[PDB]
């Protein structure tokens, strides 16, 4: 695949895509 | 974290899987 | 604020907006 | 849960706020 | 909730979310 | 341009694109 | 209206343009 | 306006309600 | 990665993400 | 095709990758 | 209509909108 | 190309049609 910058709501769109049913955590404080 | 790995820097879809449950 | 009908990626969108820098966990059923 | 609830019927921003870290 | 930067189509997504059925105006000329 | 089937936030998206800097009003029925 | 029309059947960009300020 | 309040500067969801009809 | 149910603009989103800088072609049936 | 397949049933990222240039 | 900056996934959203059924190509290497 | 015409520079919806099939 590829490597790009993924920021903000675009980051969480991508996580939704990749994780889907597995679910995910978005934790910007790290 | 994810913001540094993926937004500030550059990341792959495989890396993004690091943050699935 | 008003009630929401949110499905697929649109939920993850709303969660991003609502939580901001605290981030969130997206956990669907099976 | 919230995922299914927001999709199948309705959902509020306040209920969504329960899912922030 | 939180305070973030909301620009462009992300601004109008947020307005849709908050206003919903009430409807809204997006007027960048102010 | 082609005809559009637009629902929920996707309408507000299209309106953003079409109107640009003039902005727009989003006014749903009840 | 336009909101319901674009969703229920179809809609054109030209009709949408009527909603700009 | 909204762009200055919300994009250039920072705004809350309650502020965004200022622009509902 | 998980299986995807993608419709309308959400497909074009996924394609953008998957292809990145190589880009892609979006070709629906009739 | 892929457009209809991803919408009507399901689709994989690997199948989507066939559509990159 | 209008003229704005269209970048990344926002570019391909716009192409989807304009082209629709015709389909399109997104080729950032040009 | 499209990125230069539309992202780096500025483009219209009519220009965007240049890239339809
Ligand atoms: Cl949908
Ligand atoms: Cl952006
Ligand atoms: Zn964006
Ligand atoms: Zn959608």
């Amino acid at each position: 695949f590829v490597n790009q910058h993924l920021c903000g709501s675009h980051l969480v769109e991508a996580l939704y895509l990749v994780c889907g049913e597995r679910g995910f955590f978005y934790t910007p404080k790290t | 974290g994810i913001v540094e790995q993926c937004c500030t820097s550059i990341c792959s879809l495989y890396q993004l899987e690091n943050y699935c449950n």
